[PDB]
């Protein structure tokens, strides 16, 4: 008959069958699955990946790519590339929205359940990044 | 005369006769030059037209980067490129 | 992501008077020099 | 292996690049790392 395939996970996960109280820092870098209740709901908010621009002296579309430490598993050397507003040339760019992308990026709070929690203690709570 | 070159021709226009012994290789000097941040990858130019001193960089490249200073992405993606961040 | 804001300037007024000693009049006098040179009867740095 | 400092970071990262002082390489490919060239 180009976007990357991604993986999600169902099953047993064992000791990592965990809760936002459970998690210590024991399971950092580790693959679990969290059960508790959502409490706060961040805006969706669109988050540039490739940005695409165009030299009218030249007439040319320019593209700069974009990353951050949340979209890879494994870090990397943290290169911050500005966001280019003028070629190698020395011409003015004009940014082409429409043409660069953007993904949604998402925040929530999963706090413990009220049903499983302590009943006189303060809740724990994570983050989650969507 | 090459003798009598004292203090008060100093930065003036003098006319003074004289052989020339030797004569140099041709050296090669800077005009424009395009510079890159090592990190940041902010695009400069470097134009120079002094090009008459002697033993010294009157123009060098810049001792930061100019992409903090200059403001010219809205969103302006603390951040530091370090000490001397630009190449050639 | 929005762009560089340029700046650009326009010639409305007079303003001040200029003087000899500044840069744009040295400019305008040595560039009236090489226009308007005669040594005999020819422009001979224009030509140059 | 210490843990109790409260307000203040006792052990942190190094302030320089720690390759130039170990001497670890007999070919030693001046050049400089920058302040604080450290990623965890
Ligand atoms: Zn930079």
């Amino acid at each position: 008959p180009r976007h990357p395939w991604k993986l999600s996970f169902k099953g047993s996960f064992g000791a990592h069958a965990l809760s936002p109280r459970t998690l210590t820092a024991q399971h950092l870098n580790k693959l679990v699955s969290v059960e508790g209740i959502v409490t706060k709901t961040s805006l969706v908010r669109p988050k540039l990946i490739r940005s695409v621009h165009y030299a009218a002296k030249t007439g040319r579309f320019h593209y700069r790519d974009y990353t951050d430490a949340t979209t890879t598993l494994t870090t990397r050397i943290p290169t911050p590339a500005i966001y280019p507003t003028e070629d190698t040339e020395g011409n003015k760019l004009t940014t082409e929205y429409g043409y660069s992308t953007f993904i949604d990026h998402q925040r929530i709070t999963v706090q413990e359940m009220p049903e499983m929690a302590p009943a006189g203690q303060l809740p724990r709570s994570i983050d989650v990044i969507l | 005369p090459l003798r009598d070159l004292d203090s008060e021709h100093v930065s003036k226009i003098v006319r003074l006769s004289g052989i020339i012994i030797s004569t140099s290789v041709l050296s090669s000097r800077a005009t424009y030059l395009s510079i890159m941040c090592r990190n940041c990858r902010h695009t400069t130019s470097i134009t120079i037209n002094n090009f008459n001193s002697i033993t010294g960089n009157t123009v060098s490249l810049p001792r930061s980067c100019l992409s903090t200073i200059e403001s010219e992405s809205s969103m302006a993606n603390k951040k530091n490129c370090g000490p001397d961040p630009y190449i050639i | 992501s929005f762009d560089r804001p340029e700046i650009y300037s326009a010639p409305v007024l007079q303003g001040e008077s200029p003087n000899d000693d500044d840069n744009t009049e040295i400019i305008k006098s040595f560039k009236n020099f090489i226009l308007e040179f005669r040594l005999d009867s020819q422009f001979i740095y224009r030509d140059q």
